[PDB]
């Protein structure tokens, strides 16, 4: 709530909204979702993979 | 291969400013050592089976016995007595 909602006149570099209303906007909730991207079934020969 | 002017001849490069001679001669990286980290696994849980597969199905079967075979009561022709 502090770094995502600047001021009329602040810097909005990593914020997120800007406005005459930023003093009370946040957060009600943030959900995060990590997918890995892998390769399975590697090839092994002899001397390992 | 151009061809030389003789009205309007010219000379060879002469001096000019320079880079800054140190400034145009890189340093030769300096490799540490490295390792391929962690102690690897010997196998994997694999997705897919490793072996082949068939593309068609043939039936199979298995011999069966029968039973045991009994004997008949036939219906018996008549006797050849010149009519037959």
């Amino acid at each position: 709530n502090n770094t995502a909602f600047a001021a009329v006149g602040a810097n909005p570099l990593e914020a997120i909204y800007q406005g005459a209303g930023a003093a009370d906007c946040e957060f009600e909730e943030i959900s995060y979702t990590v997918y890995q991207s892998y390769l399975d079934q590697l090839p092994v020969g002899q001397n390992g993979y | 291969m151009a061809l030389i002017n003789p009205q309007f001849p010219y000379a060879g490069p002469v001096p000019i400013p320079g880079p800054a001679p140190t400034e145009t001669m890189p340093l030769l990286n300096y490799r540490v050592e490295g390792r391929i980290a962690g102690i690897q696994q010997a196998r994997q849980f694999m997705p897919f089976l490793q072996g082949p597969h068939r593309e068609v199905a043939e039936q199979t079967y298995y011999a069966i016995g029968t039973g045991i075979q009994m004997g008949q009561t036939f219906n018996q022709p008549l006797i050849n007595t010149q009519e037959g």
